[PDB]
């Protein structure tokens, strides 16, 4: 046959290859009608606030304020210290610091040991 | 570059393209002749007609507007609206 | 024939600011450049010379340009 | 129920409505135009221009030109007599007492 | 230094005896006159500093910071007079009075010869900024921002007071001219380790160090525009001046006690730039960019080489000017659209073209376009850190790439693209905002012609 | 999928959209006109062979295998029109589409250059602010209880009044400003 399209995280399945697209059952039709009703009601609200001749300002979007408040001012109230959070914090917080510390300490120890024996060429180095 | 358009030129060109179609008798069609009823064409014939008019005018008509273009007058009005003619 | 109105934002205030900025810069820029040219041409720069015996210079007699000495 | 007594949020004032020639400084046109004149004169004509002129003619900032002239004199004097141009020791070893070991 | 202190305190009767409509004109005019007068401090010598009195002196490090402060005050007066339009007259005079008092404390801070007088002024600077933030800030959490800022600074700075008094009792003087000649080596012990921590943690908090920076995206955000300008432009540099003055007494223990903070600040700038890549708030993005640049200055001071010191002072001045301009531009957007969200108002180049040009210039100086003094400072610090170790070039190159990324992300998001449909109150730019932008830009571009006056005391 | 006036896509709509996509991609593979004409007729014959099928499950399976066949044989980069999304000149002129509310902030000195145009603008704005309350009253009584079901707007039923919500879709900028 033809090679089956395997979806990935960075390459989604197309809408024409989804087996759930061709569903004709009444529950999915009811769901699609409800979603269209929600979208049409929100669009009616927006267009009523949008076409007002007496309005001069910003049509405020509660979804955007909700998104910014969730991104900023909810993280610590909804944070619980458990195994996953502490493990990720120790991995991403003190991991790179220790790694770079050992790298730089080893390099500077090697350089300072080579300098004091006069094995490192420092002939024209007078800028530091 | 970019010569302007008018309803007369749009109608003449769209009737030219529809007149070169072999499935339509040229002595019978007009500006408001229907496709399924007045001319006896299938839906695939309508799709091929819409693709021919897209190739003629050089711009793409989306499908959600292509399903409703059923007589030459609506094609003329759609092109006139999309290209903002008689300004 | 067939000229259409082009809708653009109000460019009056930006041009007014640029004109005001240019005028108020040039209002002292032109006299300062003229004065620097007249200092350079007619007064001129100093000439390096050895110190005479027994003579102590003032602290401003160690610089070349008249404006720096002033 | 109805909440506490409080004025609603006032509408934002457009400064260009009552005064199309506004510079945005003040609502009174005379105060606004005088603030514009004050800022543009004492900021650009006075501070920027005369400040740049002052910085341009600084009297030998941090002795760099004097150092170059003295280096020229010292290099000429040391080159004329065959002396080395610079020594490895800044101070004379004769006037330095090393610790005994 | 009394010829600058006395006109500054004479600004107070000028703002308290002016008319109801002439306070801004009088204060701006006379502050600009004193700013012009401040150029007389450039009488610097190649060997000796300009020592005025027993209490005051000004070498080539404190002079650019002084000129920056005295030039920054009229900019804050011009910026802060639109959102205080409907305010009570007495509250307006109190706001101008706090600005004047802050400038007085700042010009007494950079010239203090004694270290305890420097400490007293450096912690007297806390009260006017805290009052400005917590009173004239617009949000709910300005009180929490003030609490965080105050307590971080005081918890960092009380051991500094204890250590400075110990140094006074042990050495006999805190005069900086005496301590240059009376200094002694500091050996390796636990006592000297905690001496180093006590003398350094106040300026590490105030700069800020990565991990102690949690007060900055609050105090920089909930403040008014003048508060944000004076916090980004001057107040972060008190820590830099303190570490430049105090490192003299901490040798040779710095060479190994500086390792953990070098690793914190080298990795910290990558973290803060990455945070800048995913910020929904413009003001917070500018604050985190300030954190990254001050981390660069921290590394430069800690490796203590001449090139690093020159790069550190040049970068301090350049970042002060650039951060002040960026905060002013963000404030103009906030006055137009009444929201700090970066995704809300888009495509403003089709509506505000000259403001878009100012945005482009500020973004270009943010990513260190040569030959700006931003690039001069960043380049000198990069050279000195390469001399320190070679993998620092990997870290610095990554930081430069992410810095260019988030600066152009700022510019492309705010100015380019399709404009927002439902926003129709985008007024044309006032002459006041354009004058403020040009007064931030033109000194920054002019200083590239003579960059030798911002390169510190060892140029 | 995503439709303003409908909640779903019918079977015939799916077949027609597949037919148009397949013919466009076949034109992309077959760049010459005669070759494309020949293979378009072959594709049309293939589509007309299964036109008269009444089994719904069999027609659904035919549509699914046709979509799989199209996905196996699509062009890596098909021909996109220059103004079509994904085109080379798509959304190119969006930087020049200044909205019409910016004319209210013009200085009177530059408003005097176009007297008749600004008079016509004033009478247009007078018409809009006169008709707004009538059109919102028409829209209020036509929406069923529970909100609108689709996004289609009604026309003006009686004489004199304009269709509801007409301003921002009549005064939209031209394609080439
Ligand atoms: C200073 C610390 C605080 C910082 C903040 C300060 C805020 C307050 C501001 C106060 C006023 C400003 C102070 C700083 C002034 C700095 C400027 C200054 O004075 O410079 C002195 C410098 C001094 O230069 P110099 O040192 O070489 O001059 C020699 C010295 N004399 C004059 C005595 C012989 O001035 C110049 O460099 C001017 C040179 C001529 C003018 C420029 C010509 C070229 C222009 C560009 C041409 C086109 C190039 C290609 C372009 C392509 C497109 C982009
Ligand atoms: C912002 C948050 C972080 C803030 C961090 C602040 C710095 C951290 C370290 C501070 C240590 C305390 C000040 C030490 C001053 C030392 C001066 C000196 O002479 O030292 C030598 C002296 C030596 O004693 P001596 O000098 O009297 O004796 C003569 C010398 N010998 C010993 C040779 C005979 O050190 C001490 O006396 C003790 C120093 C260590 C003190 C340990 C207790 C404090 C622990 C840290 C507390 C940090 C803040 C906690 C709260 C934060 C907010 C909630
Ligand atoms: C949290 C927010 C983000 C971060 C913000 C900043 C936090 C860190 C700030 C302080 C960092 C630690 C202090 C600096 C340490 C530098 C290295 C050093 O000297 O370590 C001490 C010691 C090294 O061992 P050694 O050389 O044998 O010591 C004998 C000295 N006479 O080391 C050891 O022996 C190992 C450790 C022993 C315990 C040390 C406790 C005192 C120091 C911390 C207080």
């Amino acid at each position: 046959s033809f090679p089956k399209y395997e979806p990935s995280r960075l390459a989604s399945l197309p809408t024409t290859l989804d087996p759930a697209e061709y569903d004709i059952s009444s529950e999915t039709r009811k769901a699609q009608a409800e979603r269209l009703a929600i979208r049409s009601r929100l669009k009616r609200e927006y267009q009523l606030q949008y076409n007002d001749p007496s309005r001069r300002g910003v049509v405020e979007d509660p979804a955007l304020i909700r998104w910014t408040c969730a991104r900023s001012a909810n993280v610590y109230p909804n944070f619980r210290p458990n195994t996953k959070t502490s493990l990720l914090g120790a991995l991403f917080g003190i991991g790179p610091l220790i790694f770079w510390y050992y790298v730089f300490k080893t390099d500077r120890d090697r350089k300072e040991k080579l300098i004091q024996e006069g094995k490192l060429d420092r002939t024209f180095n007078i800028s530091y | 570059d970019a010569p302007p358009l008018t309803l007369e030129g749009i109608k003449d060109r769209v009737l030219y393209v529809l007149k070169l179609y072999d499935k339509i008798d040229p002595e019978k069609l007009s500006v408001n002749s229907h496709f399924m009823k007045d001319l006896g064409l299938d839906s695939l014939d309508q799709v091929e007609i819409i693709m021919a008019m897209e190739d003629e005018f050089g711009f793409e008509i989306p499908d959600i507007d292509a399903e409703k273009l059923m007589c030459p007058q609506e094609i003329v009005d759609y092109i006139a609206d999309k290209k903002d003619v008689y300004e | 024939g067939k000229r259409l109105f082009i809708i653009k934002p109000s460019g009056f205030y930006d041009k007014r600011f640029l004109k005001l900025l240019r005028f108020y810069i040039l209002l002292t820029g032109i006299p300062v450049v003229i004065g620097i040219t007249l200092i350079n041409v007619f007064i001129g720069e100093a000439e390096l010379a050895e110190i005479p015996e027994g003579y102590v210079p003032e602290h401003w007699e160690y610089f070349k340009h008249p404006i720096s000495r002033w | 129920t109805l909440r506490w007594q409080e004025d609603p949020e006032p509408e934002d004032e457009n400064l260009y409505e009552k005064n199309p020639d506004s510079h945005g400084y003040d609502k009174d046109p005379a105060v606004d135009v005088w603030n514009m004149r004050v800022v543009f004169f004492f900021g650009f004509s006075i501070v920027l221009v005369l400040g740049s002129t002052f910085v341009a003619y600084l009297p030998d900032y941090r002795m760099q030109e004097w150092a170059r002239r003295e280096a020229e004199r010292l290099v000429k004097y040391r080159e004329a007599h065959g002396l080395p141009l610079m020594e490895s020791n800044c101070f004379d070893p004769s006037k330095i007492q090393l610790p005994e070991d | 230094m009394l010829k600058y202190i006395i006109p500054t305190m004479m600004l107070m009767p000028l703002t308290w005896l002016s008319k109801n409509s002439m306070i801004w004109i009088n204060t701006t005019l006379h502050s600009l006159l004193i700013s012009l007068t401040s150029l007389l401090l450039l009488n610097q010598f190649g060997d000796n500093s300009l020592n005025f009195s027993l209490t005051f002196f000004s070498d080539s490090l404190s002079t650019p910071l002084l000129i920056l402060t005295m030039w920054l005050l009229p900019l804050m007066l011009m910026a802060s007079q639109h959102h205080l339009s409907k305010e009570n007259l007495a509250r307006k005079k109190l706001f101008i009075s706090m600005l004047i008092l802050l400038q007085l404390f700042l010009i007494m801070t950079f010239t203090a010869t004694e270290l305890i007088f420097f400490y007293i002024m450096f912690e007297a600077t806390l009260v006017p900024t805290l009052i400005i933030i917590t009173r004239w800030g617009n949000q709910t959490e300005r009180l929490n921002a003030g609490l965080y800022f105050l307590f971080y600074t005081l918890a960092g700075s009380l051991p500094l007071l204890v250590a400075l008094i110990y140094i006074q009792n042990t050495m006999g003087s805190l005069n900086f001219l005496i301590l240059q000649y009376w200094v002694q080596p500091m050996p390796n012990s636990w006592s000297n380790t905690f001496m180093w921590l006590a003398c350094m943690m106040a300026f590490m908090v105030k700069m800020p160090l990565y991990g102690l920076h949690l007060w900055l995206p609050k105090a920089h955000v909930e403040a008014p525009i003048a508060g944000s300008m004076v916090l980004a432009a001057i107040l972060l540099k008190l820590g830099g001046y303190g570490m430049m003055r105090i490192t003299l007494l901490l040798n040779p223990i710095t060479d190994f006690m500086a390792y953990p903070f070098i690793m914190l600040s080298l990795w910290g700038m990558i973290m803060t730039s990455s945070i800048c890549l995913r910020q929904t708030d413009l003001k917070s993005l500018i604050a985190y960019s300030s954190v990254s640049h001050m981390a660069l200055v921290i590394v430069a001071i800690l490796i203590q080489t001449p090139w690093s010191y020159m790069g550190a002072t040049a970068l301090m001045i350049a970042h002060g000017l650039t951060s002040s301009m960026l905060f002013c531009l963000a404030n103009s957007n906030y006055e137009r659209v009444h929201s700090r969200t970066m995704i809300l108002a888009r495509g403003l180049q089709t509506l505000l073209p000259l403001m878009a040009a100012w945005w482009l210039l500020a973004s270009l100086t943010n990513l260190a376009l040569p030959p700006s003094i931003n690039l001069i400072g960043e380049l000198f610090v990069v050279m000195s850190t390469f001399s320190w170790s070679n993998i620092t070039i990997i870290l610095m190159g990554l930081n430069m790439v992410i810095t260019a990324l988030y600066s152009l992300y700022m510019l492309i998001t705010t100015q380019r693209g399709k404009h927002t449909h439902h926003i129709n109150n985008i007024l044309p730019s006032f002459t006041r905002e354009n004058a403020l932008m040009s007064l931030h830009m033109l000194p920054l571009l002019l200083l590239s012609l003579n960059p030798k006056i911002i390169l510190g005391p060892l140029y | 999928a995503f439709l303003p006036s409908a909640a779903y896509l019918t079977h015939q709509q799916k077949v027609l959209q597949l037919y148009k996509r397949a013919l466009r991609h076949l034109e992309s593979r077959c760049v010459h006109r005669d070759k494309y004409r020949y293979f378009a007729c072959l594709l049309r014959a293939r589509f007309d062979e299964h036109k008269n099928e009444k089994d719904m499950v069999k027609a659904t399976q035919l549509l699914r295998e046709a979509e799989k066949e199209f996905w196996h044989g699509q062009h890596p980069q098909p021909y996109i029109f220059p103004e079509s999304p994904g085109g080379t000149s798509y959304e190119r002129y969006e930087c020049y589409k200044v909205p019409e509310w910016c004319l209210d902030d013009w200085h009177p000195s530059e408003k005097a250059m176009y007297p008749d145009y600004f008079a016509k603008r004033e009478q247009w704005k007078k018409l809009r602010r006169e008709s707004w309350e009538r059109e919102v009253k028409q829209l209020q009584e036509e929406t069923p209880v529970g909100g609108p079901r689709t996004e289609a707007l009604p026309p003006a039923r009686k004489q004199g009044d304009l269709p509801p919500l007409w301003w921002h879709i009549v005064t939209r900028p031209r394609e080439r400003p």
